[PDB]
């Protein structure tokens, strides 16, 4: 869409206000560079005339050479200087955009982040923001130099000869006239061939990710021929696009060839006494022809580079396409009041017909009514299509609700998260260790805890019983996504992290879900005893050991449709009995 | 550059298209220099001749040279960009076939799913980088070298000393400057790949663990550490822009040195002539123009390091040893097959081991029960010959499994893998994969008979399906795996886990789907469920890699045993 395309670059050009000083020095230095180009073409033309027509020995021209050397050093200075100024332009926008992407990605919090994979956010922040650098560092300063420099040559040549300045200026409207005239084909070839090239670009990776399936059916030899067929079709379809895009590039190369040829043959003839016109009623000199001929290739040099830098606009608008939507999606946020609890003792959760709302707007849990007195241990069990984990997020503060979820008599919508979360500690599946060393992951809860109290958490969590296997023990590094520790050994650190605090509420989002046979026992052994001290609320799909838990809530599409202890509720024959049947039947 | 040799041998196929695309680059550059060199001489010779020499001066030959030089300058560039990109795609296809033809014998375990499958995006990206070698490295470098030599030889006919200093400066910067800048900016390029991956790691560990970091009160301390890495990363990026800025300034000073040297030296004497006249402009304009051939040469060498690195990864990844070898005997596929195992491991060994030693008759449906956490079965990996068994021997119809060639082994065994793949192709191609000779009617019947009536919609078989287009659900995707196995029509069928992650309303429907349609085949199933084991026979209960109980459901359940305990209770 061109309306979107127009408003995408409107976003791009309004992100440039940050570091507009750097984009003004670049535009100023493009004007200075366009003058030092004229200065050197005048000195070189005046030296050349002196030693060709007037037979002046080179030793008598030591002043123009000194100036000619000086305008080469200065002109090489601004090229070094405006490449550095141009970079500082691209670096500032990226830093400021990345700061308000991470900021926007932190206010939304865990609820929105887990909607997309982790590598999807890294592309948005690593790959999609570094794609806008060449737009501001190279492409944007070039549109300044593509309009400033060529006008300086036309202004400089005009006093000498208006016919030489009309050859250059005559092609100024002709180039965009013909570039757009052949641009209908480039906008047509990319309409018929857009769908197929989308399917073909990505075909090799698709066949490469399914070599296991190709192997088991004996189609390896017959998919080499499909790669051959899908590449012949890709080549000739993507050359019909390029064959029109090299006419646009070749048009500029045609008019620079015509202008250099017309300058050479107009001046060459006029010196010879044929084709007398264009000068201001004065004999055309050799230094006039040389100045025009030296500056003719440089009239189109700024426009040529703008063609090579145009791909930088292609990627920086695609990057702006995925970044403008991101910063404009309406997002829900907890009201995060200013109330604070005054009791370290376990809280009493009471809920009166509250819906848990995803940040995008849709509700995840229906009408919930429940009550947890102090010290009670609830448990939520469902068919994985229940959205029971959304209740845990709402208690954590990551989700917004339109009911009443007052904790200890105080509405959770009014609690300050920075002080409410001090009473909160939680465990969950797919545990994440962000800290560097295994000792620091545990101490992430509180770095002021005594090392003796550290040993209590490292012992009660059954994590000190596999520390000797690790190289350095407590201080062993934890690699990328906790690669050194197995998933069973990782969660026992997370349990040790939770046990390091005297929390008032504990939240277990399916611990021991994908753990091994033994690590699940060690986690459950330590985390059943921990749940007794303070009120908890645990999500499970292991229904075997729930006999000692105070109350059980089953969710079906987001409602508490049964309540009561395991013993009387197992034999009731409701959905839980059928729910437990599916658990017992699957060994 | 030794690692780049195996891929330069792929250029032998297109040595004419590749070489022509370089010849058109030199002709375009030679006409670029010739147009401005001839123009500079033509203006000087005309002015020196003057109006008094209008009839004497031969102005029709130089004025026809500028017409020819201005036509091949613009037509040669169009064809150069055209031929080069045509041949770039003809070696991309050759590269795509070459790696895919060498990753097939390594397909099951040679790759080994390393780096959590971040491997296959780096193979498409590395294959696309070996593509750039001709157009980003070879074409700019070979073209520039022989443009320098032609003008050096061409100017030699006028003056040897002038030609050698102009060409010598141009040759010297062609061979000295690119290596010096690649060597000067190698510490930063190393310090920038390391800081890019460090920021990416600190970011992923900050977004994945945002729930943990927020509640434990440290989401603003790891943001500071994350932001400090970006500051160090932006400094490495900045310091590689100061070299690019310094290399662009030095190229301008070197091209300035050549122009000034020609002005100062060609005015003294040209070709033994005290009064060179118009010759002075032939050299100062051949020095103004000839340095555009050197414009792409530093960036070309900078990329050769990236191309070489990619060639090493592709050479080590596809330069391995296949785990199995398939003898070629042209055997005949059996109509009925009886799988016989003898002391072969069921899963990988653990905690530091006799085999299964089961026997399956010609048409017996057999199920194998295993605990979820103990391990992942390697029976289908070994039965499809992903790797040779360390112990024991697999016999297919009383003959060792190694004797069957690849063509016939794939036809006796039809598996339904746990991880079933959606090829980005029409629904016909996802089904025609199994039986390549079926008709549009046969595919339609199977799609209905498996319960995929939704897919046979108005769009039909031709509907695009896969990554680009439609995505299937787990239950719907499971029926697609069975659809292929029914079309493949092998005597033996292996079922990795036919019902995993499916709800009871479709978990059941799959069971009579397998039972009603695989009744004549030697199906062997592996599950961690006890729903449909009733329709099977010789149920095998596996415990710690050993058969503890074996027998049909009723007989095995009637006697107290491990299978009896599985039925009721945890």
């Amino acid at each position: 869409n061109k309306s979107r395309q127009k408003e995408l670059t409107r976003w791009l050009k309004q992100q440039s206000v940050i570091s507009q000083r750097w984009l003004n020095i670049s535009r100023l230095l493009g004007f200075v560079s366009g003058i030092l180009i004229i200065a050197q073409a005048w000195f070189m033309a005046r030296i050349l005339q002196h030693m060709i027509m007037e037979n002046i020995p080179r030793e008598a021209l030591l002043l123009p050479f000194t100036l000619l050397v000086l305008t080469f050093v200065l002109r090489a200075w601004v090229v070094w200087l405006r490449e550095r100024v141009g970079y500082h332009a691209g670096q500032h926008i990226r830093f400021a955009i990345r700061r308000q992407v991470l900021d926007r990605l932190q206010q939304a919090g865990p609820a929105w982040i887990q909607g997309k994979p982790a590598g999807s956010w890294a592309t948005l922040v690593l790959e999609q923001i570094d794609d806008m650098h060449d737009y501001y560092a190279r492409y944007l300063p070039q549109m300044a130099l593509a309009v400033s420099v060529p006008l300086l040559i036309v202004v400089a040549i005009f006093p000498s000869n208006w016919a030489a300045a009309l050859i250059l200026l005559g092609t100024a409207p002709l180039i965009p006239l013909f570039m757009a005239l052949v641009g209908m084909g480039a906008a047509d070839a990319n309409r018929r061939n857009f769908l197929a090239l989308a399917r073909l670009s990505g075909h090799f990776l698709d066949r490469l990710r399914g070599m296991e399936t190709l192997r088991i059916f004996g189609r390896g030899e017959a998919e080499i021929e499909s790669i051959r067929s899908a590449s012949e079709d890709f080549r000739q379809r993507t050359m019909e696009v390029l064959r029109l895009a090299f006419l646009s590039s070749g048009i500029l190369e045609f008019f620079t060839s015509l202008s250099i040829a017309l300058v050479a043959v107009y001046f060459g003839f006029s010196y010879l006494g044929e084709l007398d016109f264009g000068h201001y009623d004065t004999g055309v000199t050799l230094a006039a022809g040389f100045l025009a001929l030296i500056l003719a290739p440089e009239f189109f040099q700024p426009l040529r580079d703008l063609g090579t830098f145009y791909h930088a606009k292609a990627q920086a608008v695609g990057a702006a396409d995925s970044l403008k939507t991101f910063m404009e999606t309406p997002l829900a946020h907890p009201q995060r009041g200013e109330a604070e609890l005054a009791s370290t003792d376990p809280v009493t959760i009471e809920a009166e017909e509250l819906f848990i709302t995803s940040p995008e707007g849709k509700t995840l849990a229906g009408p919930l009514n429940f009550t947890l007195p102090a010290g009670q241990r609830a448990v939520l069990v469902g068919r994985s299509g229940s959205g029971k984990s959304s209740l845990l997020n709402a208690l954590s503060g990551f989700l917004s609700y339109q009911g009443s979820l007052r904790i200890n008599g105080i509405e959770l919508r009014d609690l300050s998260p920075e002080s409410w979360r001090k009473h909160l500690s939680w465990v969950g599946q797919n545990p994440q260790l962000p800290a560097a060393t295994l000792r620091d992951n545990v101490l992430l809860a509180r770095p002021d805890a005594s090392e003796q109290e550290l040993q209590a958490a490292l012992d009660n969590a059954w994590v000190s019983e596999f520390l000797p296997l690790l190289p350095q023990g407590v201080d062993t590094p934890v690699g990328d996504q906790a690669a050194r520790l197995s998933v069973g050994q990782a969660q026992r650190v997370a349990v040790a992290r939770a046990l390091l605090n005297p929390c008032s509420l504990l939240l277990l989002d399916e611990p021991a879900a994908s753990l091994d046979a033994h690590s699940e026992q060690r986690v459950m052994e330590a985390l059943n005893a921990a749940s007794l001290r303070q009120t908890t609320l645990m999500v499970t799909h292991q229904l075997e050991d729930l006999a000692d838990w105070d109350v059980i809530w089953v969710m079906q599409d987001g409602r508490i449709i049964e309540q009561g202890r395991y013993a009387e509720l197992s034999v009731a024959g409701g959905p839980f009995a059928t729910l437990l049947a599916h658990r017992q039947e699957e060994i | 550059m030794r690692a780049l040799l195996p891929y330069l041998a792929l250029y032998k196929r297109h040595k004419w298209m590749l070489s022509l695309g370089i010849v058109l680059a030199i002709v375009t550059l030679l006409a670029s220099i010739g147009l401005l060199t001839l123009s500079g001489w033509f203006l000087s010779a005309s002015a020196v001749a003057g109006v008094a020499g209008l009839y004497s001066f031969n102005y029709m030959l130089p004025a026809a040279g500028v017409r020819g030089a201005a036509i091949t300058r613009t037509a040669g560039r169009y064809f150069e960009r055209l031929v080069s990109h045509d041949a770039t795609f003809r070696v991309l296809q050759h590269l795509r076939i070459y790696t895919f033809s060498k990753l097939l014998p390594l397909s099951p375990a040679g790759l080994a799913r390393y780096r959590q499958g971040e491997l296959l995006n780096r193979v498409v990206a590395d294959v696309d980088t070996l593509d750039h070698l001709y157009l980003r490295v070879i074409s700019p470098l070979v073209g520039a070298f022989v443009v320098i030599m032609v003008v050096t030889i061409g100017l030699s006919f006028l003056d040897f000393t002038l030609a050698f200093t102009l060409g010598g400066i141009m040759l010297l910067t062609l061979f000295l400057m690119p290596p010096l800048f690649y060597r000067a900016g190698k510490s930063t390029g190393q310090n920038l790949t390391h800081l890019r991956g460090q920021y990416r790691q600190q970011l992923t560990a900050w977004l994945q663990g945002q729930a943990e970091l927020t509640i434990f009160g440290a989401s603003d301390r790891y943001r500071t550490q994350l932001e400090n890495t970006e500051i160090q990363w932006l400094e490495a990026q900045r310091r590689q822009s100061e070299l690019t800025a310094l290399s662009q300034a030095i190229m301008l000073l070197i091209g300035a040195l050549a122009v000034i040297l020609m002005l100062w030296m060609a005015s003294g004497g040209v070709g033994g002539n005290a009064q060179p006249g118009a010759l002075i402009a032939l050299f100062v304009f051949c020095a103004l123009a000839a340095f555009e051939a050197l414009a792409p040469v530093t960036g070309a060498f900078q990329h050769l390091g990236q191309v070489i690195a990619s060639a090493v990864r592709i050479s080590d990844l596809t330069d391995q040893k296949p785990e199995v070898t398939f003898p070629d005997t042209q055997t005949r596929v059996a109509d009925r097959v009886s799988l016989t195992l003898r002391d072969v491991q069921f899963t990988y060994p653990e905690q530091s081991l006799k085999g299964i030693s089961l026997q399956v008759n010609a048409g017996e449906h057999i199920a194998i029960l295993g605990r979820t956490g103990c391990g992942k079965s390697t029976l289908l990996q070994q039965l499809t010959r992903a790797w040779d068994p360390q112990q024991g021997e697999i016999l297919l119809n009383d003959s060792p499994i190694a004797s069957l060639n690849e063509a016939a082994l794939r036809q006796t065994i039809s598996v339904v893998p746990q991880r079933v793949h959606l090829f980005s192709a029409t629904l016909r191609d996802n089904l025609l994969l199994a039986s390549p000779g079926s008709s549009d009617e046969a595919l339609s019947e199977i799609l209905r008979r498996v319960g995929l009536e939704k897919l046979l919609e108005d769009a039909g078989l031709n509907s695009w399906l896969g990554e680009g287009g439609r995505q299937l659900s787990g239950g719907e995707l499971r029926r697609l795996a069975i659809a292929r196995a029914l079309l493949h029509d092998a005597p033996l069928v292996l079922l990795d886990e036919p019902t995993e992650g499916l709800d009871a309303t479709t978990e059941s429907q799959i069971l009579e789907l397998l039972a009603e349609m695989m009744r004549e085949k030697t199906v062997l199933m592996v599950t961690h469920r006890l729903r449909g084991l009733s329709r099977f026979q010789q149920i095998i209960v596996m415990d710690n890699g050993q058969i503890i109980e074996q027998g049909t459901h009723a007989e095995l359940l009637a006697r107290q045993g491990r299978y009896y305990q599985f039925k009721q209770g945890l």
